[PDB]
RNA sequence: GUUGGGCGUUGCGCCAAACUCUAAUUUAUUGAUUACAU
């Protein structure tokens, strides 16, 4: 109230040329910091039950510590690599897993009033579009890790990326299809993301529209078609090496492929 | 009469075909400040070449300078002019959400410089400074036709002299060539700026169609209309629900007048 | 030594002392080539023949600092090029307000580190007599001029510890310096070592000569022999010699052609003439080159032609 | 349009359905080139063809409400109905990266730019994964 | 284009105002210019300083909705 | 993608050669330089 006061802003514009005021002014700013560091430094101390809580939030962000708030104009700090910094300029993935585990969190010691472990307690949870902000190393962590924070709380999502569905036994991923449900097949809880795209999403790992993978198919069509070095052949191999480089496992065997062939051309001379 | 050797050379530019040639030619020859008689006549066709010559343009974002902006220390990136589509790839926490941050603030700026005369926007906020940093400073060059246009915008907090003073020069120019380019001619071709930022998730709803045929009439039917509220992300749909109804009602109202018109000419013959 | 002989040549110097001598400028605009309007202040007619003997009297005590080829008598565009030859990677700056920020106290305080001494009258007559006044009003703020015939050697004067720091430095990194007004450009072998130059540079940049100009983070550009590489207008071939460019090589040749065959209109003879002409300040052998191909009696019918 | 309960209505597979009760995959979508077609034809007048004009769009985390079937041909048909608008776009889903040059795509990690490695067009999306992303 | 340019006045020296309002593009035709009306409002700002119980006049506007 | 050479249906077309630190020169009635008229 006293340093908004109308006349001293009154005063402080009559008078542009203030550096003895302006000392007076600079000291004023000191003791605001000064007391602002002391009221938040009666808080980063201490804290009670609220520990386990914290606890479930450090282990999905990695590299995060140290949440607290400000007892200045209000905010919440965490520290990132020994970088403290206000939870409103995090990332937009970040404060999503945040705010999930958070709330989670808050939901499970508010029903588990005293208990030793209160963090894994009996319930339903259900997530829509658990891949919407997640980077692909997190979409594959996701889940084995909430299924192992929290216990017995089932966990019925909906996905959109090979990625995270690739995580979870096959016997307890469900497919719909046009109009009926339909099972995964086996080979799902530990196989490669493409045989996932490609046996439960129904998508191409080449994309089957684009000038190059028409290319590599034309390629792959010529040279078993007992023309293995007709000038075109040559074209296109020529391409595709310099384009996907020449240590590909996709042009590797077709070149090995191609070298059998012309091996195979050279006892049959005499006949 | 001597014309001088510049004037010479803006005019070769000129005739071998480029916009800012003939733009600084009718500001040469409109004003006896830059060293020449004003000539009306001969400034008139050189501002109606420019405003010709400025069609089959396009607008891109050449390059971009980061320092000290939210996650990025010292940034320099060069888009692709032959190629119409840049991907940013990285981790949850690496800044590829900054770099379209940073572009936007200048974007802002130039669409108020084009559409409107309020010659203000967007800029760096306290809480978008670098911790333990005191100055930010982002610049980004605007390309049109092969002429690039300077920018930078920037900011120091209050406790020390500024280090970085903001700059528009480049703006400014591009948004007066094509006001003049409008003034000639109502219907020349402008480029367009806008962001959809992640909260275009709940974009679609049954309350913004509700009151969709309660808004303002004269916030959608105009050339120089098209900038509010589009780089806030969230792309409008209430707005779009008007329009539509607008232009299906245009369809049932006339084309009717038309059924009219042929009744009427059987009915005389 | 500026007042003794100031009234000595054109004994006028009591009248416009006290009638604000720098509100004596007149204010035009330039095109340039591209996006831009370059304002240009110069003084009356009587005000520049005062500014051009006044520095011909400082010249007498002052030393300018090597590298720096900012407008020293006998040092064309070329040599800076010429220090540049034999490097492989360049860091071009650009410094921001383009001498219209070198405030009179940032010219005396440079001076005193100079260790020159100037009287308390010389340095008004200096503060009144060398520098532009916008606002036009009394007890305005007072900025150097492009366009003064006093810009340029104050401009060296006001950085030359900057210079020797620049140059003390890159000697020990194997960088070589060189500076036109404010083209700044950074070369060097080694590689990955341009980012010290360009920290050192900002770091010394705001240290000595203060917070007054920055580096103008919009301009910065780096270059290799992979892409084009320029120093001032002057090409840099991958081959390690100095041209002007394939473009301007084959205008040149195309309208010294055009000459022979008698098609070009009078007003482009002096173009020729004047591309000829300074075609012997950068690239001394591109003429000679000429003559090998189209003959001495086509090169010397331009260079006096009538 | 129906003007009962003043809502749009959409045909799929010979079923009338509103706008407001679509899924949540398709509506974004829809709004984006909804809105999209209708500033190019509000900002360029009468032409014989007004979708073909310039300038800036910035689609931030294009991997939203998309399955991974769409993601690879979201990028060519945006390129290809407007063909004369720059497309700087951000993702996260390694089915988008695979359908644009390697020389476009600039990785980003510690506050650091890294060129994209030889052929990330038309390949395994396993390769572009684990040389991208990083992730096994 | 488009102008208001009434003038006012206090019993002597003039007090003008321009209001205006271009469509863009044709932008140098109108301009506004607020500079008396501003120096006149210093005046009276500087008046209730001096005189706390000053004089002021009196502005308003009647239009159909009066009794309606 | 950038640089230097050659020919002449020469305000530049073609030919013949090369190089890749993640990364291209624009200001006059001003001052320095080449050149003609002095
Ligand atoms: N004041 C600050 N101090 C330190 N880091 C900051 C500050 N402000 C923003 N950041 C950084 O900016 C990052 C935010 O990432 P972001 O721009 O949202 O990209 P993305 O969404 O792709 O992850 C965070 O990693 C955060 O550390």
């Amino acid at each position: 109230k006293d340093l908004d006061n109308p006349l001293l802003k009154a005063l402080l514009a009559e008078n542009k040329n203030s550096e003895t005021t302006k000392k007076l002014l600079e000291d004023h700013q000191n003791s605001l910091k000064v007391l602002k560091e002391k009221l938040n430094s009666y808080y980063s101390v201490n804290s009670k039950t609220l520990h386990t809580v914290e606890d479930a939030m450090y282990s999905f962000l990695p590299g995060f510590s140290n949440l607290k708030l400000q007892r200045a104009p209000l905010d919440l700090i965490v520290d990132k690599n020994n970088v403290s910094l206000s939870v409103l300029q995090l990332s937009q993935g970040e404060k999503t897993i945040l705010a999930l585990i958070a709330d989670i969190a808050r939901r499970l010691t508010l029903l588990n009033p005293n208990s030793v472990n209160p963090l894994d307690g009996t319930g339903i949870v259900l997530i829509d579009e658990i891949d919407l902000h997640l980077h692909p190393s997190w979409q594959q962590n996701i889940i084995p890790r909430l299924e192992k924070t929290f216990k017995n709380i089932q966990f019925i999502v909906t996905t959109h990326s090979p990625q995270v569905c690739h995580t979870i036994d096959s016997q307890n991923i469900w497919l719909l299809k046009n109009g009926q449900k339909f099972k995964a097949p086996k080979g799902v809880r530990g196989a490669i993301s493409s045989w996932v795209l490609e046996n439960l999403f129904e998508v191409a790992q080449r994309p089957p529209e684009d000038k190059y993978t028409k290319l590599l198919q034309e390629y792959k069509n010529l040279v078993f078609s007992e023309k293995y070095a007709s000038e075109d052949a040559r074209k296109l191999g020529a391409t595709l090496s310099q384009h996907f480089g020449p240590d590909d496992e996709t042009l590797v065997e077709l070149k090995l492929e191609i070298e059998k062939r012309i091996w195979e051309d050279d006892f049959e001379k005499d006949q | 009469q001597n014309l001088p050797s510049r004037i010479t050379k803006l005019i070769k530019k000129s005739e071998s075909g480029d916009f800012a040639s003939s733009y600084q030619l009718y500001k040469v020859f409109g004003s006896k400040e830059y060293g020449v008689e004003p000539d009306e006549k001969m400034s008139d066709y050189f501002k109606e070449l420019s405003a010709k010559q400025l069609e089959g343009g396009q607008l891109r974002v050449a390059d971009i300078h980061l320092e000290n902006y939210k996650g990025f220390e010292s940034l320099i990136m060069d888009f692709s002019m032959k190629k119409n589509s840049t991907i940013l790839v990285g981790n949850n926490g690496c800044g590829k959400s900054t770099i379209l941050d940073a572009i936007q603030k200048g974007l802002t700026h130039l669409s108020s410089r084009l559409s409107t005369r309020s010659h203000n926007g967007d800029g760096i906020e306290k809480h978008e400074l670098r911790k333990g940093q005191n100055y930010a400073s982002i610049a980004i060059n605007y390309d049109y036709m092969g002429i690039r246009f300077p920018m930078i915008i920037a900011t120091t907090e209050p406790g020390y002299e500024d280090r970085a003073k903001s700059n528009y020069s480049g703006i400014n120019e591009l948004g007066s060539i094509f006001k003049t380019a409008h003034s000639i001619n109502p219907n020349v071709s402008f480029p367009l700026i806008a962001m959809y930022t992640v909260e275009r998730a709940n974009d679609v709803s049954t309350r913004d169609i509700e009151n969709s045929e309660e808004i303002k009439e004269a916030q959608i039917w105009d050339k120089f209309k098209a900038y509010n509220k589009s780089l806030t992300g969230k792309a409008d749909f209430k707005l779009f629900f008007r329009w539509f109804k607008e232009l299906i009602e245009i369809e049932n109202s006339d084309n009717a007048d038309i059924t009219a018109l042929r009744a009427e000419i059987r009915a005389k013959e | 030594d500026i007042e003794t002989t100031l009234q000595k040549a054109y004994p006028d110097f009591d009248v416009l002392l006290k009638s604000r001598p720098a509100t004596h400028y007149k204010v035009y605009k330039i095109p340039k080539r591209t996006i831009g309007y370059r304002i240009i202040a110069q003084p009356t007619p009587r005000v520049k023949a005062i500014q051009r003997d006044i520095i011909e009297i400082l010249k007498q005590h002052t030393h300018i600092h090597d590298a720096a080829t900012a407008y020293v008598d006998g040092k064309n565009i070329l040599d800076n090029a010429k220090i540049h030859q034999s490097s492989v990677y360049l860091l071009k700056l650009d410094l921001v307000n383009f001498f219209n920020k070198i405030t009179p106290e940032l010219l005396f305080k440079a001076l005193a580190r100079q260790k020159v001494d100037i009287s308390d009258t010389n340095k008004n007559l200096l503060k009144q007599f060398c520098f532009w006044n916008r606002t036009k009003r009394k007890n305005g703020a007072l900025v150097l001029s492009v366009g003064a015939p006093s810009s340029p050697f104050i401009s060296n004067i006001v950085m030359s510890s900057f210079d020797e720091e620049i140059s003390s430095f890159c000697k020990e990194n194997k960088i070589s310096y060189s500076r036109y007004a404010d083209d700044l450009t950074f070369s060097t072998n080694e590689r990955d070592v341009l980012g010290l130059a360009h920290q050192k540079v900002k770091t010394t940049l705001i240290r000595f000569f203060g917070t007054r100009i920055i580096i103008n983070n919009n301009k910065i550009v780096y270059s290799s022999k992979a892409h084009n590489r320029h120093v001032t207008g002057v090409t840099l071939t991958n081959n390690n010699k100095l041209s002007l460019g394939r473009e301007r090589k084959r205008y040149i040749t195309s309208l010294v052609f055009k000459f022979k065959e008698g098609k070009l209109s009078n007003v482009d003879i002096n173009h020729l003439r004047g591309l000829i002409g300074f075609a012997y300040n950068i690239e001394p052998a591109f003429i000679e080159r000429l003559e090998k191909k189209y003959g001495e009696s086509t090169i010397k019918s331009i260079k006096k032609y009538s």
